[PDB]
Order: C-alpha cells, then structure tokens, then sequence
C-alpha cells in the first residue's frame, strides 16, 4: 500500500531584484528561508512570528484542517496608515472591517490583487513615501520595467 | 479554461458571497418526520339535500387530525354550454364551521368566488374551475360530479390540522346551505328550468391517523393554533348614477388582527357578476351580434379583466377618523395590490387591500387590529355610468372615470375581512380565544 | 479526485524571468582546419556490360565521404526508351572494409531509395545525373554520375577514417548490369552496335590538419552507421479471379530503422506498376499503337495507385500483428507523408519503425535480432481490369488492378538498420554480426 | 502491437537507447529576447527610370535590420514568352555602403546565378513569381515585382545589421537600373515604343529590441562574420566549329572563399547561359517553321539541357598546382550542387565549393585566396560543330560538342563568395579586411 | 472575365468582373497556449 | 430623391512621451468636468 498525501503546498524561491531580494510577482513574501514564497492559493500557517501564526504577514486564516492550507494567499489587514485604517492604494478594501464579520472573513480584508509583492507609494505624509506597513524598496516611476515603488511584505 | 476559469476568477467582491462558506447547494438534508397516514372518509349528511335546503354533518372521529374537506355535488345542465358559471360554487351557498357549539368560521358562495378571484391562479385556478363547472362545452342534460374544496384554515395546511383527537368531548360540525337556485342548472336568470334535477351530495373529510407517541401528544397536550377566520357583511352599494359620481362611507364592522380586506361589487341576479354588461364579445349574452343583450351575461364568460366595466373609481380605508393611506384608484386595488401581495390576476370588479406583507401565505406578516380601531370605514368613489353598453365604440373607447349604463345593476357590495384568531384546545374541549 | 491540484491564478507571472538567448546575433562555431579534394580511383577488371570490377580506395587523404561513379553511355534508341540507365547499369555495389562486407546496394535499391527518400529538385537533379531528360535521341552521349549512398557517402559526420585503418584496406566491388534498357537492349532485343560504357570512380577526400589528423590516426573510433539488408522473393502473383495472399518470412537482424519494398516486373528496370493504355502507362499509351505488355520506358514510374498490386499488408512480430492491417496506399502514401515528407511512386512501399527514417539520428528501431518470427503478410489486388481500355482502369475500384499487373512477379524487400563500425589499432569491422 | 517491438530489447540496443540522453517526447524551449518587426518604406534619391542610378539610405527607425525588398512596377512590352525574370534583369546591381565603405555588391547576373544554384523547388518558383510574369500575361499587363536583396544581413536574423550600434554611420544602397529590360522596354536590340518607366520603392524590415538587448547593442563592441561577393567579368575563349578552345583565367580574388561560381553568357540576352537551338524551348519559335537560333525563347531562356552548355571541362589551380583533378562541366553543373546544395542547377551554370555546405551561413571550409599568390580557373570548351537549326543534330550529339550558336556565349562571369568580418565600435562600422 | 485579352493584359488595381463572387472572407490566427496535465486530469491554462 | 448622409467620426489622440505615459497609466486622476443639463418644456403659449 502507498501512503496518501495532503495539500503539499507549492513554494517558489525569492529573486534578486538588484541590491535586494523579494518574492516574484505571482507569489507572496511568505514566511522565511525554507518557505519564502507561496505559489498556490493556500499555505502552511507558518509558525514563526514577532512568535504567532497570523498568517503570517500577507495571508489570512480559512476554516479548514490540514495546517498546510489554512491561510489564504493575497491578503493583509487594515494596517493603520497615518490617521486612517485604509488599505494601501493598490489594495482593495473588501469592506470586512472586522465588526461586521466573523473571525475568518474579518481577517481577510484587503484582497491584494496584482500587488502581492510590490505596491506603489502613498501621498500620506505629504512626501510620497513607502506605506507605513511595508519595507522601502529603492525603485521609482522613472525606473523602467520596475513599476513597484517602495514596498515589500 | 472552461468552468474552472470561473472558479479562479475570485476577488474581494466574492468574499461576501463565498468567503468562509457556510452552506452548500449540493447536498440536501431532509428532516425526519413522524409516522402517519391519510384517508378519505365519507361523512353522513343529515337533512334533505336539494336546492334551497340546509343540511349538515358532524365530522366523525375517523382519525386523529383533519385537513382537507371536499364537498361533492352531482348536477345536470339545465341548458347548453355557456349557461353556467362555477355552478357548484354557487350551489354551496354557505358553509359554517362550529366546534363545541361555538362558530369558528363561515364562508359564502360569494367568498369562494372572491377568494378564488384573488388567491388561486394559473392551472390551480383552471383545475379549480374544472371541479366546479362545465368547461368542455358540455350540453343540456350533461351530468358531472363537482368537487368543492373547503378553504377553512385546516383545509389549507397540515400545520393547522384540526386536532380532532384533542377534542374528545366537543363535536365539530359542518353546516351547508344549498342555494335555492343555481344558474344554468335549475334556473336561467329568473326563469325556472322545468325538469331540472336535484343535486346529489356527499361530504368527504381527509383524516390523519397518527402513530402512538405523536397521537398521545395530541390527545393529552393543550394546543393553541393561530388560525384564520372570515368576517363578512353585505352592504348596499351607493350605486353610481348615469349622471354623476356617487360616493359612500361604509362602516366596517370588523374586529381582530386583519390580514386584508377584500371586496366586490356585484349584481345578485347573476352569480359571479362583478362587472357591467356590454355588447363586446366578453361582456354579455350574445355579445358582439344582433341578438346581444346587456341585461343578461354570457354566463360561462361572466367574469372579465376589463376594468372599464367595473364601478370603483377610487377608494381609501379610514381608521378612527384618519386616512390609513392616500386614496387610490379602483384599478390600484384590482391590479396592483394583488400583483404585489399575491402574484395572480384579479378579475375586474374584485378589489383587495392588504394590511399584510404576504396575505396569501399563512405566516402572520402584519395585520391591522380592528379591535383597537374604534371606527373603521371604507370610503368609495364610484365611476359615472354614462356609457351606452350596447355600443362597442362607447364601451371600449371610453375614459378612466366612466363605465357602462348597465353598471348600475351592480347594486350589492360584499366586504370581507380575513383575520387571525386562536383556536385553543384543552382537556378535550376547544373554542376560538377572542370573542371580538 | 482526492489528489492535489493547483489553481494557477498567476502561475505564469510566477514562472517568468530574464531572457536566455537573443535571435538577432549569431555566433558561428570555429571549426577544424580541413580541405576537400576529388581524386580518381583505379578500377581493376574490364568495365563493360555484365562485368564485375573493383577499386581500392587510395590513401590520399585522411577521411572519405562522397563517392561518385561516373559512366558514359550512348542512347541505343530515341527519347522514351531509357529509364535511369546509369542507375540500372550499376547492378550493385559492395563496400568491404578489412575484408568484411559492411554494406551492399543494388540498382533496384537505388531506384527504391530514390523513389522513397529523394524529392523535389534533388530527385530531378538526380535523374539528370542518371538519365536523359531533355528528349535526347539515338546516339546521344552523356556522362552520368551515380552517387553512392553508403553511410559515409551521405554525411561528413560519418566520414570513413582511412587514416585510422593503417592495416586494413577499403574496397568497392561493382557489378555492371548485363543489359541496360534503351542503351544496349530494348526490352529483350539487343541493340546492334551499342557501345560499352566508360567508367570512372571518384572519391572525395578530406584532408585534416595536424591535431585532428593525429587523433584519428591514433585513437579508437566508433561510427554509428546504416547497413542495407536485402533479399528478393517470389510474389504470390494475383490474378483475374483472385486475391492472392502471402506469408513472407522476413530474414532480418539488427535494430532496423525501416522496411521498404516493391513489387516489380524483372523484365523492365524500375517497373513497379502495371501497364495500361492510359497516358504514360505503356509504350504508345493513349494511341492505337499502345501495347500494355511494354512500358513507356521514359515514363516507367507513376503515382497512379490503380496500377499497383498491393491491396493491404501487415507486419507480424513473433507471429503477432505489429499494427492493424492497412491498405497498400497507406504504405505508399501515408507512411512517406509522416516519415519522409516527399512523394512515393505507386508500387513502392514503406513501413517505418522510426519517427524519422529519412535522417541519420536514431529515432526508434525494431531489433530483429531479438525477434523469433518476423513475417510480412501481403494481400494482393484482383487483376481483373482490362488494361487496354482506359475506362476500365480509370473508373475502377479500390480492390482491383490491371490484368497486366500479374507481370509484377518479383518482390524486393529491403531494410535499413543501425550497426557500429569500429576502428582501432589500424583495423576495423562491425560491432555486431547479427 | 507496439509492445512487441519494445520487448525486443538486447545488446544491440545499448548504443541507441542505453542511458538515454534526450527524450523525443518532450520539447525544450528557450526564452528569447522580446522583439517586434515592422515594415518601413525608405525613399529613393535620384530619378527612377531605365539606365538611371538611384539610391536610398536606411533610417534608424528600428534597431536592427534584415530583409530588404525592392519593389518595382513594370509593364509588358510584348506578349507572354517575351520576358525572363525582368525585375531581376532590371535591378542591374546593388551596392552596399556603410560609413562610406563599400561592404558588398550584387549584380543582376549574380541574382540569376545565385538563384540557379541556391534556390529550389517552390522557393525558386515563388521567387520567379515575384520577378516575372508566369501566368501567360499579355502585352500591356502590369505587375508589382519584389526583388529581395541577398546581402548577408538580408538572409538571416542572425546577421541583423546593428543600425543601433552605428551612431555615426549610415547604411546606404545604390541601385543601378538596367538601360534595357527584355520584354519590358526592349525586344532583343529593338526598343519598345511607348514603354513605361518603372516605379520603384525600397522596403526595409526593422527589428525592434527590448530595453536590455538595446542596451547591450549600444554598449558592447560587435563583430559579425559576414559574406561578401567578389566579381569580375572576362572574355570567353570562344570555341568554334573546328576546335576546343581553352583558357586560363586568373582568379583575382582574396579572403576565405566559401565557393566559386561561374557561368558563360550572351550579353545581349539576360540569363542566357546556353546555346540556342531548334528544340522546344531552346530558341525563339523552337520546334517550328518560324524558329530562329539567333534569339531565345525568352520565357524559357533557362534550361537543364547541357547539350547546349559551352564548357567541356574545368579545374582550379592554386599557385600553378592542380587543386583537384580535372572534371567535366557536367560535374560542376550537376554533381557539385547535388553534393553541396541539394537543388538543381540549369545548364551553363557551374559551381565549385570549398565548403562542405556552401548553402548555409556557418563556415564549413574555405579557400583563403589571401594566401594564394596566383589562383587560376582553367577552362576547356566544347567544339561548336552542331547545327542548331537541325533538332536531330543537337539532340543526338556527343559529350564533347555543342551548338554552333554556343559561340554567342562570349562572356564569362566569375564569382567568389567569401567571409570577412564586420566590426562595429564607437558608433562606427567597417570591415576588418581590405 | 470572358476575354483573355482583358484578363491577361491588365494592370495591378483591377480584377475580374467575376471576382465579385468571392463574397466570403476567412480570417485565421494561430496562437500559443499551455495545456496542463496534473494528477490524472487536464485542460488549458487560460 | 434626397440622398442619405455619409458619416465618419474622427478622434484626435495625444501620444505622450515615456514618463508621462507611465504616470497617466498608473496614477489616479480627477477632473472637474462640465455637463449639460437639459429640460425641454412647453412655452406658455404667447398671446396676441
């Protein structure tokens, strides 16, 4: 008899974007080192945190078993920016604020469609800076073939 | 690609529909029910069955619960096709439901017609007509058994099955009055039909036999059923003049939480006639030809959807001196109210006003408690009866505020109210809770 | 359905990356230093019709490739009387290395090979080098060039390293036909005054510079080469009243690339089809003078399958069907479509065991050295059509052919296989005997 | 079935499938630099007309260029059969200049010779359709012709010319239009009254590179291994009725030469490389009473009938030494291209390759004439004794003779195609070797 | 179209009067996609 | 015999250089725009 298999998540490797590394665009900046990028739509509630599983940084819990697929790829959180709990300009606020939703849908708020690794800067501090919740990648609108602006998850 | 291309097209807008899914559609779970059986059992009718006679029956205790009741009648046509209109409905003039000597409800042939006009529909309505009339161009002498279902609350749903078993000490009776005359059967307008046969009658009750634990529960527990009753009074119509618009303020002697009011204007001469007669193919005997008369309907085609032949211009319901709603046109009560609240087609001359969100259902959904309204009234404005009924150009080319000169024959007004009450059963006895 | 699947919402965004190669800037490979020279060989024995002659390839260069046998012939009759006569003339050629036969081709093989594997202008140019194709008349003299088609005669990649064969000689033995149509004989009738052929054998030699020449001279070498296997047999000749059938044992060995075969009338070189009174199908065809017993020699070949004799065929291995039985037209038209890309004349058939039998690179073989019973099962067409009546031929059915098709009594079955020619310590031979 | 072949596995399979290296059931792909191609019209400086010299300059609209097609609009000055590749004849020559340096130059005759040797099958036919009238068009007919250029960058993406890296050098093309074109504005020596002048336009296919490739071209130095054509005309040692003339022609060539090519011709009639004769297609009116052997059937000027070719035999000498044994003209006409190209070469056109595959871009053996102080082409001509007006005299002739009309082939054209290096740096380009 | 002099001796911008019978136009495009097979099942990427 | 009109619609397009095309494609925009509101009605019939 041959032993059955579970989710078996598919994870790619982070790439060199010039003086920094980041996860490729169809993927998310999941976990670290062994599992750096998620490819499939769900992944292994990575334990490393702060320590804590949420879920972690860029994915949110779903109502399932098989830890390997308990977080769904492509989300974040309200992430307070300046004085308002807005999603990043390139993110889509679902509307699931928290109070009007159950635990699973309350966490799945920003729908990071087409912006899983990089986003654009925001006119928040009056200076066009990297969103409060992300790392400040050195690229600009003049720089070609790199539409992402200061951002990384 | 293919169906899978839809599944993958997922974004924020979908979270609201399928995120953290709660249900599916691909797996039905059914509820387990009790063990029961149903049987059609004939009742014994006391008194003499015939036109104009009053007969009755005590529902035998041949089961634990009762629901459907169908009254069978056998009639023979007293003339050719086109002379009758729902004759078995006309025949059963009224039906009274009494428990333990207390009247629970009472229906009239006109209610059955009004009820049908408002609440039955499509093939249900057609099949209904097939059980009460001759609809296949039958000829004189044709014999048919008609089936008139009753429409008491327990005849509508098992949920309100009358717990005959819980009434071990109180009889339940059905009193039936048969009309003195039935159009196209024993009379043609005012003329008796020589040789007409008397009806044969049989009353059938569908009795539910419950298995032991369920049976015991009904037999021993007290019960409270939220059920419906029909309130009804006849009024004289402020029959419109051919010269002006009559108006009328009708006191509504109704009580209890009322789901809706319903009413019609009619000509008592001809059962089911709620509209004026006219020389157009659908509105009179011989309509459309030289032999046409606008004093007699083509009985088989008594009803119509053409409101030009109706008499209500507008109406409002006033409660304790205050208008309930803005005055609306008769066509609003005839077409919109039932569109919104029932979903069928109400014939001209029949009107509905609901105080309920879903009056065609059984679940209470908003009622007007007339027992808390010191003085409710129905205020009507009638159309001017100036149209020469014998001239299609006038009959069909006229205005909103007018009707046929023959509309003045619609001298009677029937106002109904359907309300809720509670049938309370305990210790083998039961009578409807609220007195008024 | 409890297996794992992937949504692939952006699988391709995830799988991209940088360019690997650019189309607009070619790098040419630096190659070795070599030169090519065409050198005449000495042919021993008298050259003439029906004679057996031979030549030893002189050690003039280091490696050899192309070999062309030149012949000079004069037409023994007018245009329409010859058909690839220089091909016919070289009845056969045998390749011997170290005294061991490596290969051997036959005039009929050259005809079959050409008919099946050459194409377009190459086939035409080939015909120019072996026949008279511009309506030449009696006495016309031409030099013909018959290229050989041994493995080393097709690619430098298999150049034979004579330099690495210091103890072994390489020879070609050539049999010249006793008769060549339209040159010294018209059918069975000798042509009085016909000239004997002039013959010359040319070998194109590769001269290598020191580093490569030394490696060849000193190192052992293994060349993947192609050999022909062949034998003739009697055909279960069909007739007017019957569909003959035949179980033919295929006495082949080695990992075979393909089998090829034809039926023929041994009387007339290259005749693989029946004769008929339709244009080009017989001498005088289309006219009152037409004879359906003699071909229009200049137009011996045809694509009109109506004149072919194979109804259907299958190949069995170890007595079992290798593929479902297919019609003769499958072997004639489809196999070549799929495997060669040229056009094959009626009467010539192919069944490949290889994806690309026309190339050098192995692409699937049938190892007959591991097969106990290889059998070719043929079903022939009914020979009921009156060949002298064009309507009978041109309007016929799938299962029939010409009454004159019964003259195609000879069957030639060929096979090409891959062996290894090994060279070491100045000597060489085949890696496998069988 | 197929399984019966797989199971037949043993020792002789090891060299074919043991330790598999590749699988034929899986394609491997390469991520290529993104690009696009756009067709852009260049203008012509100078007046377009017969006998005029006009030129263009290729603008820097894209980054690299490849194909160039010259369009011409011509009318027929006579009926079908009066023209022969007239758009090819018209474009007398094209000179390629980069930075003012002459890089290369093609001639109408070269285009004809090139085609005769290297194009084939339907490539050749489709080519003819773009330069001639091949659907029996009549006088007054007008068509647009497309004459592709054949400079090294016009044959492969691999040699796309780096206009991008040539900041300071323009690429120009000088086109000479023939003063006369047969069947268009002249009929033999006679002018055609009312003949229209050509309409001309030069089209260049530009390659647009992505950012990354574009950057590399701008910053890196480049070199390309490219082809050049060397060409000179010589008088033919005209043969005659009583003799086989011979001639030693100095081959004034340099650089690594891929191959030599040559033909003999009648300067009056474009593309005529053979003698005229009263045999179908060999002369105007050939085969009938009106036949003349002073004028060709222009529409059938080319032929594969060698009997009309002038050359008997030839050899190439390097510094007075034979390079290969003397071979017959038919060897250069038929065998050389069989071996080296795989197409069919018309009579009167000859090829001698120094390369294994001269038809390709990749060098495969060259004769560097920069290291040969005195190369010579030695030609022997046939005896011009055959009376061209007597079909039998021609069709029944011998190897060493030709038509009396072969003495009209007074010109000899010798070409050499060689390899040089085009270097690009500092915004400028030019050749590495003189 | 019924007169060879007109058909064979004419210019670039014209055609046969019978060319008006060519009333249908067929346009084809060949493109590249990905066929994927996984765990016993398959279909196209997009 | 009146003829029907022939119609054609021409749009004048602006092609921007590289940096601007990029910004316009990616940045959000806001414009004040003008709109025409229109209500047709009967004129009180003018009287003599």
């Amino acid at each position: 008899v041959v032993k059955p298999q579970g989710y078996k998540p598919e994870f790619v490797n982070r790439v060199n974007f010039g003086k920094f590394w980041a996860c490729p665009e169809g993927t998310t900046d999941w976990g670290s080192e062994d599992k750096q990028c998620l490819v499939s739509q769900y992944g292994p509630m990575m334990w490393r945190n702060k320590w804590g599983w949420s879920c972690p940084a860029g994915s949110a819990p779903n109502n399932s078993d098989d830890w390997n697929q308990k977080c769904v790829q492509g989300y974040s959180m309200k992430k307070l920016i300046d004085g308002q709990w807005r999603c990043t300009d390139t993110e889509i606020d679902t509307g699931k604020d928290w109070s009007n939703s159950d635990w699973f849908t309350a966490q799945q708020q920003c729908d990071r469609g087409n912006n899983k690794v990089f986003t654009r800067r925001m006119y928040i501090d009056g200076k066009w800076q990297c969103p409060d919740g992300t790392w400040d990648t050195g690229f600009t609108w003049s720089d070609g073939e790199n539409g992402g602006k200061q951002c990384k998850y | 690609a293919g169906g899978l291309s839809q599944l993958v097209a997922y974004g924020a807008q979908d979270v609201y529909l399928t995120g953290n899914p709660q249900i599916t559609f691909f797996k039905t779970v059914y509820r387990r029910y009790t063990n029961f059986a149903i049987e059609s059992i004939q009742q014994t009718i006391n008194g003499s069955v015939g036109f104009g006679n009053k007969v009755s029956t005590q529902i035998s205790r041949n089961g634990d619960l009762i629901t459907d009741i169908v009254v069978e009648f056998v009639l023979t046509k007293g003339g050719n096709g086109g002379t009758t209109y729902y004759p078995a409905e006309e025949l059963l003039q009224d039906v009274e439901l009494e428990i333990g000597g207390q009247r629970i409800d009472k229906h009239y042939n006109d209610w059955f017609r009004t009820y049908d006009a408002l609440f039955r529909m499509n093939d249900d309505r057609y099949n209904y007509r097939r059980m009460t009339d001759w609809v296949n161009n039958e000829l004189v002498g044709a014999q048919k058994r008609f089936y008139v279902p009753l429409i008491f609350f327990f005849n509508q749903t098992p949920g309100l099955a009358l717990p005959l078993i819980a009434l071990q000490y109180h009889e339940v009776k059905l009193y039936f009055t048969l009309a003195s005359q039935v159009q196209g059967v024993n009379y043609n307008g005012s003329s008796a039909i020589a040789g007409a046969a008397q009806p044969t009658m049989s009353v059938w009750v569908d009795y539910i036999f419950l298995d032991t634990q369920e049976r015991t529960r009904f037999a021993q527990l007290p019960h409270e059923y939220l059920i419906e009753q029909l309130q009804f009074t006849g009024s004289e119509t402020a029959t419109p003049s051919a010269t002006t618009q009559a108006s009328q303020n009708i006191r509504l002697n109704f009580n209890h939480p009322t789901k809706y009011l319903a009413w019609n204007f009619n000509n008592p001469t001809n059962y089911g006639q709620y509209t004026a007669l006219a020389n157009i193919p659908g509105a009179c005997s011989g309509a459309g030809t030289a032999a046409a008369t606008v004093t007699t309907p083509d009985y088989g085609n008594t009803g119509t959807y053409n409101e030009q032949l109706a008499v209500l211009d507008s109406a409002k319901i006033q409660l304790n001196g205050q208008d309930r709603f803005a005055t609306r046109k008769g066509s609003y009560f005839n077409k919109v109210q039932p569109y919104q609240s029932i979903g069928g087609v109400t014939p001209a001359g029949v009107y509905l006003y609901s105080f309920a969100l879903k009056p065609a259902g059984r679940q209470p959904s908003g009622t007007c408690n007339f027992s808390r309204i010191d003085n409710a009234t129905l205020s009507l404005t009638y159309k001017t009866c100036s149209i020469d009924a014998t001239s299609p150009a006038a009959v069909l080319g006229n205005t909103e505020t007018v009707t046929a000169n023959t509309a003045t024959l619609l001298t009677a007004l029937n106002i109904y109210a359907k309300n809720y009450n509670v049938l309370r059963i305990m210790s083998g006895m039961g009578g409807l809770a609220y007195a008024n």
